[PDB]
Parts: C-alpha cells; structure tokens; sequence
C-alpha cells in the first residue's frame, strides 16, 4: 500500500485551481448559508480527477476554437475544441469542457487568432459573461464581446486568454463575480450534469479552509476574492501518486521549518477538501515559509485542536 | 488628495425646488460614479441614488424616482442634484459620496431645512435662583444660536427643541456673570447678567 | 427591498469589557458592511465585505455572519471607540442601511444635581412663562421627571432635552421645561419637579413658591 | 530514492518557458547558435537553475507599482517579487525568478488595484524585453500602453502575458529570438549567475525540444518556443530529489496502448534530453505516449536512431 | 483568399518616370505590408523595400532610396510604386507582393521596358516548305517586345514552337513552328497570328504551298 | 548585405532521382526560405523558416540547414517540380534572394527533326532574304548548327535562338536563321543547313535549291 502525502511547497509556491494565478492566502469562513460546489480543483486523495479539472494550470477559463460574428458586429461566437485542438465531445462524462470557468461573471482577457493562410497574427481585447444566456460551454459554445468588427476570420484557430474580472462601478451592480454561484454550462432552462457534489463542514465546530487568490480587476469594484478547495499543485500530485486512501479523513499539520513548530492542524477529507475548528471569517497569518504535512490517517471522531 | 465638497445650507420654502452641489477634486470626475444619500434625525441613513457623471446612465431608488433628478457639468467637475415639491419630511442631511470597496470618500454634507417659518431673533432670559445658573433661549429660527458664558468648564447646553415653527435652547453655567448669545441669521448678539 | 434590523439600538461598555451588535437581515446577502459615525462627522467606511478592516481600523474590531445573521465585535472597548454604527448592503437593488447602533461609555453611578428656576419678570414682560429644571452629571441615562403644580401632576406643555455624553466624564445631563401661559402661572403656589434615578429609592425634589 | 521522470503525456504538460501548454516535440541542429534559456532549468536531483521557479503562471509576469513617463503613453515599473514584499537586486540570480529568458517583445495586460478605496482598471500593455530600459536585475522595466491618465503610483499593478508581436512587415520579422538573452541590467551590461548553455556532446545526437506556439497578438512573430524540460519535470524533481546515480538516465517514449517502445533518448543530469537524428524533425507521436526512465547509463552509451 | 492585381505593361523612354499599380482585394488593405520586388533575365530576384499603406511607414533598400517612390490610395485599395530618372537597367519584371510566414500572394508582374528606339511594327513572313508537315512564321524587325503568335486563333497550341527572340540592330527578329499533319495540308488553312500591343497592331497571314 | 549562393545554378534529373540544391549564407541567419518559380509565372513560397512546407508543397520536398549553410531536398524528383529554385532571408535587412538553381528533367535521347525554309515571296519583293532553319524535339540541349552557301560554311549572319525545355515531351528545339540581302541571296544556288548531335554519328542534313 503505497504510502499517502502531500508535496512539500509553500503557499505562494503553489496555484489556484480556479483561475490561473497564484495562492496569496489561506482563509476559513462559514458556509452554511450558501452552497460550496466548485468544478475546478475538484480530486481525490487517491488521484481520482473530479468536475471539470484537469492537470495545467494555465488552461483555467481559456477558450480554444473557431470564431464567427453577424455582420459587423463586436460579439463573436467560438465554437469550442479541445485544447489540443481536436474535436470536442459533448456527451463525454462532464459538466462542461475541462478548465471551463465554474463562476458567473464576466471575465476580460485577449481574444488572439492566428491564421492559416500566410501564419498572420492579431489580438484583441474581449469579455466572457460567464452568466449570459448565450454562454453555453458544454454544448460548446460561448459569446465574446471585443474591440473589433473586422479582424478575426472563420474557420481559424483562436484562443482566448483571461486576465481579470470587471465591474460597471456603480453600487446597483456591485455583486459580481459571485464565485459560488456556478453558470449554466448548456444555456437557458437546463440543468447542470455530472457535478463534483457540493462540500461542507459536518463536525461541529469546523469549517472549510480555502486556498485563497486576489483576482486581478479590470475596471469598478469587482469581487476580487477567489476561494479554490485544493491547490492546482495538490490535484497534480494526487493524480500522479494514487495513494489508496486508508480511512475518509486525513491529518494534516501546518508546520514552520523555521522552528519546526506547528501552526495549526486540519482534516483533509479524502473526497478532496480541508476543514479547520474556528468560527468566524478569519484571514490567517502564516510564516511565509510554511507547508502542510501529512502525519496520520485518523476516524472520523478526531477533534481538531482549535485554530 | 480626494475631497468632495458640497454647497451650503439651505432654507427653502415647502413647494419649492432646491439644487445641492457637490464638486470633486482629486481624481478623473467622469471615471466614478456618484452616490446621493438621505440622512433624517430619526430615520438613518437611506440610499437615493447613484449616476455616472457625462454618461446619462443614472440609477434612482423607486421611492425617489420623482423627488430626486441628477445632472453634472464636466466642465467644472460638479455634480448635482435637484430635489422637487419640498415637504416637511425632507428635512435632512444630504450626502454626497464617492462609495469604494473598502473606503469612501464622503461630502461634508448640505442641510436643508423646509419650513415656511420666517427668520426670527431669539428672545434671552435669565435664569437665576457651588451654586447653577442659567440662560433660556426662546423663540426663534432657525438654528444655530451660539452660547458662551471666557468660562468654559463646567458648561451645559442644551440640544434646541422646536415647538410651534419656533426653536427654544437652554444654557447651565456652574460656578459678574454674563450669558452671551448670538444667533447669526438675525445679526444679533445679547447679553444677560445675574440677579 | 432588503431591511436592515439592527440589535440592540442602544448599549454601553466599559473600557476593557466586550461589545457585540448584530444586524438581521429580512433577506439573504452576500456581505454585510459597516459605517462609523460620530457627531458632527461624515459616515466612514470601517468594515467591509463582512470581516475586513477599513484604513485606520483598529485591530481590536472584527465582523462576522452569513446569510441573514451578521455582527460586529470589539474584544476590548475603548473610549475613542464610542460611536454610533450602520450596517450596510450591496447584494439587492437598493443599497439599504440599518437603523443603527449608539455605542456608549458606561462609568460609575453618580447622581443628578438638579437645579430649578423660577420664569423670570422678563419673560413675563409679555405673555410667557417657563419653569426650568436642569438635572446635571447624572449616570446611566435612564431618568425620568414629573411636575406637580400644588398637587397634581402636569403633563402638558412639557418640552425635554438630551445632551450627548460628555466627552470629559462619561455623564448626561438634562433640560425640563413646563411651559405655560402667564395667567395659567400666577394662580398656582408651589411648583416641584421630580426626579426618580437609579442613585436613590427617594425621587429627588426641588420646589419653589 | 529510485529516480523517475512523469507519468504524463506531451499535451498534458506546460511549457517552461511561457505560461501556455506544450504542444509537440521536435529536435534540430543548435551548433550556429548558443542554447542558454534560463527558464526551465533544472537538475535531475531536483535543483533549480538560473530565472527557475516553480509556478507555470508566474513566467513572464511583472509586480511592482508604477511611474509615468509624461509625454507618452509609457510606465517604468519599479519590481517587486510576487508576494509584494521588496526586491533584492543583490541576491544572487540573474533577474527575478519567472522574468522573460529571449529578445522580443511581449503584449499582455497591465492591471491596477488601488489601495486607497479597492477600485481597478486594466489597459493594453507591452513590454520590449530587448528595451535599453529594461533591467529587471536591478528592478526595472517599462511597458508601453493605451493610456497616460489612468495609472497611480504606489500601487500594485501587475503584467498578464498573451503573446508577441511583430510590426508586420519583412525588415523587422527577425522577432523574438528565443535563443537571445536579454540584457538583465539594461543596455550595453552583462548577466551573472546564469544557467550555462547546452549542446549535445555525443556524435550524431542533437537536442530533444518541447515545444510550444505562442499566441500571436500582430504581424508574423516568431511563435515557436522550445524548451529544454517540461515545468511539471521541473516541479516533479524539485519534489522528488533523487540523487543522481550518474551523468545519463536513458529514457524510453512508450505507446500504452500497445506496449511497444517508439524511440529512445538521454536524459541528462543537468538537466537536457538529446535524441540521435540529423536534422530538423517534428516528431509523430500517439496521442497517450509517455516518457519511461528505465536506467542509468555511462557516458558512452549508443542511443538507437530516432 | 488575396489577390494582388497590378497594372499593364509600360514602355518607356529614358529619364521618364513610371507609375506601377497594385491593386489589393479579399482583405483590409491597411492592415498588412505590400512588397516590391524587382526580376532582370541575368539577375534572379531582388527586394525593392516595403510599405504600409495610408501610414507613413516605409523601408527602402538602400539601393533604391532615390528611385523607388511608395505612395497608396486607401479609398481604392490600390498601392503605387513610382521609378525615376529611367534608365535601361530598370528593364525588369515589377511584382507587388504580401509576403507572409506561410505563404504569400503575388501580383501577376508588371513589365516594363526602358528604350530611346522607335516602337516598329512586325513585318510577318510565312515559311512554306519548297506524313507530318512543319510552318512556320518569321516575324521580323520589330521593337519593343512582346509580340503574341498563336496559330488558328490559337487552335494549334500542341506542335508549337515559339522561339525566343534576338536583339540585332534596335529590332527584334522572330520565328514559330506550327506541325500538322500531311495528309491534312494544305486542305485546311493554317493561319499566323501576330499581335503587338505597342504598335496596337495584329495581322494575319495564312500559309500557302509553291 | 547577406549574399545567398545557390549550387549547382543548373541541373537536371531523372523521374524518382533524389535531387539536392544547396544554399550559402555570407553571413549567418535563422531561417531559411524557398520559392519556386516556373516560367511565365509569380514566384510561389515553396519552403519556410527553413523547413516547413508551405501549401500544395508535396511530401518529397524538405529542406534543411543552419547558419550559413543550408540544402533543399528532393526525395523523389517528379515532372512537376521541373521550375527555378530561389532561397530566401529575413535575419538582415535587406531582405535577398540567391541567383536560382534551375531544375530541368532528364528524358531519353531523342533526334532533331530538322525543317529548312527558302525565303518568302513577299520578303524578296524588299531588300531582304532570310532563310530559316527548325531543329526540332531533341535531346539532350546541347548541339550545333552549320551553314553551308555552295559548299563553304559561313559564319556571318546567323543569329540563333533556343527555346526551354517542352513542358510536354521534356525536350529541346532550336532555330537558326540566315539573313542576307535578296542580291547576296540571289548570288548562290543551293543552301544546307546540317545539324550534329549526340544521337547521330552523321549529321542530319536537309537542303533545297532554286
């Protein structure tokens, strides 16, 4: 039975699986009063992938494929491929493609396009309303709106690459992105498929701890904190390792190489989260070279120390 | 550096129609929006509404989507607001306010008082018996009145009181003694001695 | 709309003790935030998206909730921290606050020293008379007064008034005044207000004739 | 500790070299110029090299806060390192860990959160990494942008890669040159501690890229990228540490599917792959091929051509 | 998906100076470079410079700043190179062209020929033997090239021959081969068709037995 | 400037040879390009960034190369790449082209079918007098033409012209013209026109006389 772990990295060494950035923070925070199901960063212990992930890092919420637009217009449609380019399947397994953002809100990034004829190049700003009715990534198609009428082509490779999330500014419309809120990945009047199932803490007294990234803002006053279950770098290492889990729940203790001292201790449950003992919103303070260490499989009576 | 600034006082007549100003310094006027807010004595805080200045884009609360209109000149970075049919009932502290995620940058705010009362001197009284005395200060409109005894510690005046269109004030000094009042609307200062 | 009810609307500490106010919503949101203010002053921003500090904030406040249950904490109350405080929302159209909470100081009991005056032959010189009760430097705010002409309570024609606490010794202070017509006045004797206070199970009188 | 290299297909894999996933493998001749990329750079015991840090994202992205300069549309950024503390000119790496290792230059976005009440703005951005004023080892570089208004100082502001340019035409189509380091400390200076340059030693064997396209944000770029190992190598040997059990680990392609070996290459211990074959080659590969370590030879070993 | 079409052939006398269109479609012309680029018999290819149209942008060869003026009509899609002071080494093959990474798309050329001599019309001469049969037309002192030759209004295209011509004394000197079959003439006409675009001329001469 | 020297400048080569052209850079550059060109058409982006293929480019081409040496490569030499080869270069402005290795095809020796032509009636109602001599679908190029007025060669007045190789039979022909004046023409009797080549040990000679 080969022997579970976790790798040895710091926070800011480590990714958000949610939105292609780094980890800044860790955070704990109620969750009772709305539902916690993200399809990103979404695995098991023993390395089995859930939801929408996938292994890179860099190919959270990018759109790959060819675009189309009515004439003159600025919003372009893409229909998805695969990232590597082949064709994209719809009935596989899935919620939506793999990577696909699993927020509503509206994401600014670079609509880029290289073409075959003759290998010209071209890029243009553009924005993904990831709640708009025409967003519809798991039947393979999203809508951009751009700073062009006239420069992309069909029939040609385009790639959209995000940057951040904007905000019209005013107070009316000061609710988004909301980052627990996922989109309807088949369009109007559907229902989501095949979703990694929603977390939450059971044990009294706990409560989930996120892996915590600041998003970059393009304009106004957008929600800016992002909250992943598990680094990018944990669900790489779970899926390379396939470490039999040995019980539902995992000790972990975050230690201080500094002084060997242990900070704190949490769960990580094998259906693939983390929970500390703490009420309240509460942004931790950590020692900038500090990692997580696994010490021991546990039942599901432990009770962690308070944090 | 970012301030807004709002204009002054105003005492208007029930029925009329009054514009409060509010310039902002400090920052690219056209690139943020505006919040306008309500502040009764007794009711809080209430929100009226929000605009983007050289955009027609505005957003109005629905109880004020009559009483409140919200225009701008770019030209001298000022916004404004105009509110319509005046009543007792709007009677208030208005702010203007620059509302972020996690700070704001508020006006100093505009009072407005709606009564149809017209400008009045107080009448001053005094009040005699480690021994407490006093001043009255009855009848008059509107507020402020200022109260002073040179003799600082230990003083107490009182918050004014309307009754009948009119305001009255109260003054303790604890110890020649002489209240001073002034009231600045009616240019007019007494004073008071002991007896 | 989205209603804001906020709890208590009125409380006092001592500096060092704890202080706890919650706000209630009539609806589900996703931040709560809250406004400073004292008076004379602009509204401040102090807490933001439930749990953050504002720039300037003490690391003494924090907030917390979710869903319709919010609140904000001082672990130790200082005087600088006495205010009056708003909730506040982003989550429905229109943007809402609470009605508030008043944060004051709480200090040893001291009893009011009351004061009253005759209307003077001013006043009188045309039409008025006011009969003034000055109850001054008391603690806690809670008080209550009653005039008796001769007799008989009278409860018309009274006008109260409030001082903020002081900002020099944590007291309230306050004015009655029986305001009457001048032959209403001179057809009465002796004229008492009294005050019934936490300081004694005997109201304090004061009369004249 | 037994050594091992990945369990994981080509396009399952990133690039070292810039934020995007790899794409193929190729091998070429590289004696008419100097191989020296100073990201990607790892030892097989799990030592990382020259500008190498462990994040994909971070590559190529700038933190710092902005100045204006007044009469153009362009900003010097003062640097900082990723978690907004200072930077340390005088730490001993060539620049930043993550800064751009080639001549061109590079369009992305330039985003600012403002501290003073939380509002943001984002504006077209490039950085020429070939610019007289770009000098990253002393904490420095200058974008060209959209705007000369929108911009505050003392704020943290960040740069989101995208792609390259070119201006379109055949007298400047010489760009980027991913085989050209920049000058680390600006114009006319030298760089220090960087990751030495490569080449295949063994007769008849040239080095094994993975390669990447870079997107194309103008003109006719230069768009692809190679590098020498792919990052999740770098992360795995990080991780893994195994020392080196000699200067060669022979590594062996293998199709799942039918259990038969495609070719085989060296894996060095500084941190290369050569392959044996004459001239340049896009390899065919099947979709779910991976790399196998299967054990370490001398110096002298014949690799079978590829 | 482009095409570059560019303007007719010039001829011209020395110290002139010459205009040459190049008109783009199937793309926004603003948007991408055009080339130029210069073809002498003896002297392979060689680049011109190149320019963006409707900006200022322009990079000449060094050894044409002077000669080779850009210049560009955005309303109509068209870009214009213009050549002074000619002289003969500017006899050559002009393209106009949008070279990519990839691929490119060329201008079908333009021709022009720079001379002093007097533009002459062709005399055309039939060539008459005295079980297949080779005619032939000499087309003889003429100036400036091209000439057209095709046989039956172009007919005969198989077993057709059409030299080069040779320069001798400021005229051009001709000759094209035509094979039928014997048994076939002369029961069919079989007719020379000379063209020359410069003299605006095109004559006809059947071939006729002794 | 970058000066690119191609190798051989002309080759030719059997259907299903293996066909190596070279390319040599004075200085170093990054990549190298190829075009094709065939005759009486715009050059074609053959090669690119060395050794890419460009569109419509068959499988059998490949090139290959860095620095200042680089080769374009043939595995299977076919009918329809018989065109003229240029390279290509970026790195330096100017951008330049090497002079061009022209590819012919290799084919089976084949005789010259030789046509001699008295002059026309209406050319001798004029000063002159050409008679005209066809060597028609030969191989391989190379051969030579004498005159002979009565007996005796002669060398003065002849102008010859040969053509390009037949798209259609990969062969060669040639013309050879003597032009006298009708009093010099009408001075001598019989006129010959022999023609030696490499598939004859005799040359073929063809004559006719007034």
């Amino acid at each position: 039975s080969k022997p579970f772990s976790v790798p040895v990295l710091t926070v800011e060494e480590m990714t958000n699986s949610r939105f292609p950035i780094p980890l800044e923070k860790l955070f704990t925070g109620p969750s009772s009063a709305f539902v916690v199901q993200p399809q990103n960063g979404r695995c098991t212990t023993d390395g089995v992938l859930l939801g929408t992930t996938q292994l890179s890092p860099v190919n959270i919420c990018t759109f790959r494929g060819d675009v189309t637009h009515i004439t003159g217009s600025r919003n372009y449609t893409m229909n998805l491929a695969s990232q590597n380019w082949n064709d994209y399947d719809p009935t596989e397994e899935i919620p939506a493609p793999l990577g696909t953002p699993d927020f509503v809100g509206k994401i600014q990034g670079v609509l880029t396009q290289t073409t075959r004829t003759d290998g010209s190049t071209r890029g243009h700003k553009a924005t993904v309303y990831t709640g708009s009715a025409d967003f519809a990534p798991k039947l393979g198609r999203v809508q951009f709106e751009t700073d062009t009428d006239r420069d992309f082509e069909a029939n040609q490779n385009t790639k959209f690459t995000p940057v951040g999330v904007i905000q019209d500014g005013g107070t009316t419309h000061r609710n988004e992105p909301q980052q627990w809120v996922l989109p309807s990945y088949s369009g109007r009047n559907t229902h989501n498929v095949h979703l990694a199932p929603a977390v939450a803490p059971t044990f009294p007294g706990e409560q989930l701890l996120f892996f915590r990234s600041t998003m970059p803002g393009c304009s106004g006053y957008p929600n800016m904190d992002l909250d992943c279950l598990l680094p990018q770098e944990w669900v790489q290492y779970f899926y390379q390792e396939a470490a039999p889990a040995q019980s539902d729940v995992a000790l972990l203790r975050f230690v201080n190489p500094d002084t060997g001292r242990v900070l704190f201790e949490c769960k990580l449950h094998k259906s693939g989260y983390v929970t500390v003992a703490h009420t309240g919103q509460h942004d931790l303070v950590i020692p900038p070279n500090g990692y997580f260490r696994f010490d021991s499989w546990v039942n599901q009576f432990y009770t962690l120390a308070p944090m | 550096q970012v301030q807004l600034q709002q204009s002054g006082a105003e005492l208007m007549k029930p029925g009329a129609s009054v514009k409060i100003s509010c310039t902002a310094t400090g920052y690219t006027f056209i690139t943020y929006w505006i919040q306008w807010v309500k502040q009764r004595p007794g009711h809080g805080l209430e929100w009226i509404g929000e605009t983007l200045p050289g955009s027609g884009s505005t957003n109005y609360n629905e109880k004020f989507k009559g009483k409140a209109t919200f225009t701008a000149d770019t030209s001298s970075n000022t916004a404004y607001m105009q509110l319509s049919s005046l009543t007792s009932e709007d009677s208030a502290i208005y702010y203007c306010a620059r509302i972020g995620r996690s700070n704001d940058y508020w006006g100093q705010g505009t009072t407005l008082t709606v009564s149809s009362a017209k400008t009045t001197p107080p009448s001053v009284y005094p009040l005699a018996p480690m021994v407490t005395l006093g001043c009255l200060v009855k009848g008059y409109f509107p507020e402020p009145v200022t109260v002073t005894w040179s003799l600082s510690s230990g003083v107490h005046t009182f918050p004014a009181v309307l009754q009948s269109d009119l305001y009255t004030l109260s003054s303790s000094v604890t110890v020649t003694v002489t209240c001073n009042v002034a009231h600045p609307a009616s240019s007019t200062k007494v004073d008071k001695k002991i007896v | 709309q989205i209603v804001l009810t906020q709890s208590p609307t009125i409380m006092s500490a001592s500096p060092g003790e704890k202080v706890t106010m919650t706000c209630s919503a009539s609806s589900s949101v996703d931040y709560m935030h809250w406004y400073q203010q004292k008076s004379g002053t602009s509204p401040k921003r102090w807490i933001y998206d439930t749990y953050k500090l504002a720039s300037g904030v003490p690391a003494r406040f924090s907030g917390s909730g979710s869903g319709t249950s919010y609140s904000l904490t001082i672990n130790s109350m200082e005087a600088e921290d006495a205010a009056t405080y708003y909730c506040q929302q982003w989550s429905s159209n229109p943007l809402t606050f609470g009605a508030g909470t008043k944060l004051e100081l709480k200090r040893a009991d001291a009893a009011p020293t009351v004061s009253i005056f005759p209307p003077s032959s001013e006043q009188l010189t045309s039409g008025g008379a006011s009969v003034v009760c000055f109850l001054n430097n008391f603690y806690p705010k809670d008080i209550n007064v009653k005039w008796k002409i001769d007799g008989s309570e009278r409860q018309n024609g009274v006008l109260n008034s409030w001082t903020d606490q002081d900002s020099k010794d944590s007291t309230y202070s306050m004015s009655s005044t029986l305001t009457l017509t001048k032959d209403e006045y001179e057809r009465h004797n002796s004229y008492t207000c009294e005050a019934t206070h936490k300081t004694s199970t005997s109201p304090i009188v004061k009369s004249f004739n």
